[PDB]
């Protein structure tokens, strides 16, 4: 979100005749469309992730079995590091606490 | 067979020492406090903590005071009968002390304050001294000699080593002021008055910073600031060259 | 087929030990040199062990055993001695062990002078005839020293490996063609393969081979004659997930074989089968490569059991048996199949076909 | 003599270096700010 | 097929990287080959790399050109980027540089000092190594770096000699000093 | 002696200082050739 | 630059 208000800080002060709005809309599809994609798969993703931890609620009291959700649940954390959305070590601290509750 | 009880490091477990010893079991039980050599400046601060602990737990056993000053008595004649309840420090991972020579800076004078410290601790609690390490395997013969004397009155011969740094043993009655004033000799740049922590310098370790908190502005802010930004549209080579001019 | 043979492990000595280095004695085939390093957890014990198996008997204690005060990262019977045992050490120092002399310690020890070895000694081997012959080592600074069996005291020649002027080659292997004495091949830490000449008005490094990319670990020339010479051929085997096979004459790699999924270790061509050879691999898999079978994919293939890193492997000499060493301290020999080992008479024009197809 | 002969001559060449450097170095940074500026405007014209 | 055959290798690839390299069994192994620490690390993720440029090659032979903004090669290339932007080793490399230059070691100073003692560690040939392998590397290693472990290397042979030669000395002497007997006779030498 | 002394300093000086004067006209030129090849290239484009 | 490098080759050869 920081990028696209950056690339939008910079539309606001073209005029329609300049010659950078060729560069300029590209740009701005293009930053918009991948702040869609991510956006959609961080929504998918987190779902996974919640449908998960609440899963360690209403299972079955077994060393594999609690494993298993949570290597599910860092698989997920893993693709998150790849994207790069930041605050990434923020938002895990607070998904470690809940699940150590 | 005796009885063993490892209490786990956090505070928030310490209620368990209610079920390791009772009123009927407190003259049996010796007490082991460990002290970690590979982490030297929170010995003090660990021991004071947990004999800390240990006396809010005998203040909760309401013993009657009677019985409470006979056991001072008999620990006492125990202490001053001493001839070349029970507390024994117990010191592990004493070889790290090589870590502390290569890493830290370390001399004989730092020992020297650490084990002086150890043995005043030692006489303000009437605790016996002995240094272990369980990966060079130094000590613990020595140890288990001194425990099975202790608990169960078995006889016990060896003498007190106070020469050696990470092989130091001192039974219980053997230290004194006196006896202590011997390591101050050895220092020369601190005094057996100055406090641990100025000495001796807890690290910082360098823990992993978080990074603050990026935060997107929200979408009105940010487009009421888009709305007002709209509207109101060598030198050492120089010193050479002037020493090489002044001749 | 590979199929299990032998476990060699000790509970005293080769437990939280890495095979440093394995080898077969040449006279005696039962026996199997293995050189360990120094066990982390009981600084007690001796860095440097060296144990002698005995594939004959069914004892699972090794034949012989012996220790020194660093720890042995190559071992080597004396080719044309049989009561001695080479090795070498982190220390830079060569030891010698006497079989008839009851000291595990070391009868002989080399010097830590300037002129004699001071960085880790990894390479180590007997070379001449038996009328005359000499212990060549080549430390990981580059210098090889030339040594006289019967007198280590001094060295009996030494000499610095140098590539472009003034630069050390960190020699990591070393491996000699069959039946020459004065050619070498050498890999180095910089993953450039450098051929070089004992004895010569160029006497030194010779000539550079450039394509790995990592480390080399393992070098290996040629070991089966017949008709065809293939003796400038030679395997290497680097930490950048390959094997290459060279020649001698090209400058550039004669093939790559990469289909592992991390470092490979050691590699050894086959003493009997001319296209076989065998690369172990960090995931615990031994893999043998025969090129006249199928050259993209391993004709054999066997996993260690726990998956331990596979340091070492080495063929025995009749190429039958074939002995890896783990990360463990495990010596585990394995028995190659019937259509494996043995070769068909026409294996070495086969080869040489499939050299031509390259 | 002609030791102090060398010693005048090299006097001569530590003076020299000395000129030659110092001069050298304030034209490096003349010609430096030269290119920024005259990069700046031909940017702009472009 | 061969485009899930290269996902798969590539999550593989994913598996090994995200295995930390100080539990990996290359750590170990390249410590038993004399391989200092920093340097295994750096050659570790440079693999790791190299691979990854091969399978990213391997796919585009499979897609042909124009692969970066196919289908399948989509997601391909934009994993492969963001895997590749952690590759990276500069970070390591510069803390390494960092902390010996914080260290300030140095080898200047009178060979002997007081029992008896050479005033020269062990570890200061590792810091050679570790400037040699990094030369190979391509990493810019600082010229003070380069000067101090070229003058490590020249005298550790020097320092090892002195050192094994007091050891051998005091050995001695204790073997003199346990039968007197034969003292008068080794006063010379 | 002593004359010969202060010739070896002062030619250690005057190594130094014409060291580093080559330096600078070493740093001269690359500023020249970077002069060169932007000047070529942004005028070129106009 | 003439003069800088002609000082320059005459204090190399010297």
């Amino acid at each position: 979100k920081k990028e696209v208000q950056a690339l939008i800080a910079e539309g606001i002060a073209l005029v329609w005749e300049s010659y950078k709005l060729d560069p300029y809309v590209q740009r701005l599809a293009e930053t918009v469309f991948n702040f869609q994609e991510k956006v959609d798969d961080l929504l998918i993703i987190e779902e996974k992730i919640d449908l998960e931890v609440r899963s360690l609620e209403t299972c079955m009291y077994d060393h594999k079995t609690f494993s298993e959700i949570l290597n599910r649940v860092q698989k997920a954390v893993d693709d998150l590091n790849l994207h790069s959305y930041s605050n990434l070590p923020i938002w895990v601290n607070k998904l470690d606490m809940e699940i150590e509750r | 067979r005796c009885n063993v009880w490892i209490l786990d490091g956090d505070l928030y477990h310490k209620g368990l020492l209610k079920f390791a010893v009772s009123a009927e079991s407190l003259p049996e039980t010796l007490v082991i406090f460990v002290a970690d050599m590979s982490r030297p400046w929170t010995v003090m601060e660990s021991l004071q903590k947990w004999a800390s602990v240990l006396r809010e737990h005998i203040d909760k056993m309401k013993i009657p005071p009677e019985k409470m000053r006979e056991l001072e008595r008999k620990f006492v004649k125990d202490f001053q009968d001493y001839m070349e309840i029970p507390v024994l420090v117990v010191c592990t991972k004493c070889d790290a002390v090589s870590v502390l020579e290569k890493e830290h800076d370390y001399r004989d004078e730092h020992l020297d304050f650490i084990q002086s410290h150890l043995r005043r601790f030692c006489l303000q609690y009437g605790a016996a001294l002995i240094y272990t390490s369980v990966k060079e395997e130094k000590n613990l013969d020595l140890l288990y000699k001194y425990i099975v004397h202790k608990t169960y009155g078995f006889h016990f011969t060896t003498p007190a080593l106070v020469v050696e740094k990470d092989a130091v043993f001192i039974p219980a009655g053997w230290d004194n002021e006196k006896k202590i004033a011997i390591l101050h000799e050895n220092f020369t740049t601190v005094k057996p008055e100055d406090a641990y922590e100025d000495f001796i310098v807890k690290p910082p370790v360098r823990k992993l910073v978080h990074d603050k908190e990026l935060a997107a502005e929200d979408e009105q802010v940010f487009l009421m600031k888009q709305q007002s930004l709209l509207a109101k549209q060598e030198g050492v080579l120089a010193s050479f060259f002037n020493s090489l001019l002044s001749k | 087929k590979l199929s299990l043979n032998r476990q060699f492990f000790d509970e005293r000595w080769s437990k939280h030990r890495v095979v440093s280095c394995l080898d077969w004695s040449s006279q005696y085939p039962e026996l199997l040199v293995a050189s360990y390093n120094n066990n982390e957890d009981a600084p007690h014990e001796p860095d440097g062990v060296a144990l002698v198996w005995n594939m004959k008997y069914k004892k699972t204690t090794p034949e012989y055993v012996f220790h020194c005060q660093s720890a042995v990262m190559s071992a080597t019977f004396a080719k044309f001695h049989p009561n001695l045992v080479v090795g070498g050490t982190y220390s830079g120092q060569i030891v010698l062990w006497d079989n008839r002399s009851n000291k595990r310690t070391p009868v002989q020890r080399t010097p830590l002078s300037a002129a004699a070895h001071t960085h880790p000694v990894y390479c180590v081997n007997v070379v001449g005839t038996q009328n005359a012959h000499n212990l060549i080592s080549i430390s990981t600074d580059g210098k090889i020293c030339s040594w006289s069996l019967d007198m280590l005291s001094h060295p009996q020649d030494s000499m610095e490996l140098v590539h472009k002027q003034s630069k050390a080659v960190a020699v990591t292997s070393m491996s000699f063609p069959v039946g020459d004495v004065n050619n070498f091949v050498v890999g180095s830490e910089e993953g450039s393969v450098y051929t070089a000449c004992r004895h010569g008005s160029k006497a030194g490094i010779s000539e550079m081979f450039e394509g790995h990319q990592g480390p080399i670990t393992g070098i290996h020339c040629h070991a089966a004659v017949g008709a065809v010479d293939f003796s400038h051929l030679f395997v290497t085997s680097s930490f950048d997930w390959t094997v290459k096979l060279w020649t001698t004459k090209n400058n550039k790699p004669l093939y790559s074989f990469e289909d592992n999924a991390d470092y490979v270790y050691d590699v050894m061509w086959s003493p009997t089968h001319p296209a076989l050879f065998a690369c172990v691999d960090g995931m615990g898999r031994l893999d043998l490569w025969n090129l006249n079978n199928d050259t993209e994919v391993p004709t054999a293939s066997i996993s260690v059991e726990g998956n331990p890193a596979l340091n070492r492997v080495r063929w025995t000499h009749s190429g039958r048996e074939i002995a890896v060493g783990d990360s463990e301290g495990q010596i585990v020999i394995y028995d190659v199949g019937e259509q494996i080992a043995v070769p068909r008479n026409d294996e070495w024009a086969r080869f040489g076909r499939t050299l031509a197809e390259i | 003599p002609e030791l102090l002969s060398v010693i005048r001559q090299k006097e001569k060449d530590l003076v020299l270096a000395a000129r030659l450097g110092k001069a050298l170095l304030e034209r490096n940074q003349d010609m430096s700010r030269q290119y920024e500026q005259m990069h700046k405007e031909l940017t702009d014209k472009l | 097929q061969l485009i899930q055959r290269v996902k798969d290798d590539i999550e593989s690839l994913h598996d090994k990287f995200k295995v930390q390299y100080p539990q990996s069994q290359a750590c170990k192994m390249s410590h038993v080959r004399d391989l200092p620490p920093v340097s295994g690390s750096i050659i570790w993720a440079k693999q790791i790399d190299r691979q990854l440029t091969a399978y990213m090659k391997r796919v585009e032979d499979v897609l042909g050109k124009g692969w970066e903004n196919h289908v399948e090669g989509q997601k391909l290339k934009q994993d492969g980027d963001s895997f590749r932007m952690k590759l990276n080793t500069q970070e390591i490399f510069d803390d390494w540089a960092r902390k010996v230059q914080q260290r300030n070691l140095g080898v200047s100073g009178r060979i002997f000092t007081i029992k008896l003692k050479v005033n020269f560690l062990p570890e200061i040939i590792t810091l050679s190594k570790e400037v040699r392998n990094l030369k190979w590397l391509g990493f810019r290693v600082p010229l003070a770096i380069v000067n101090k472990a070229h003058q490590a290397n020249q005298l550790y042979p020097f320092a090892i000699s002195l050192i094994e030669s007091v050891r051998t000395y005091e050995r001695t002497c204790e073997k003199v000093e346990e039968r007197n007997t034969i003292s008068l006779l080794v006063a010379g030498l």
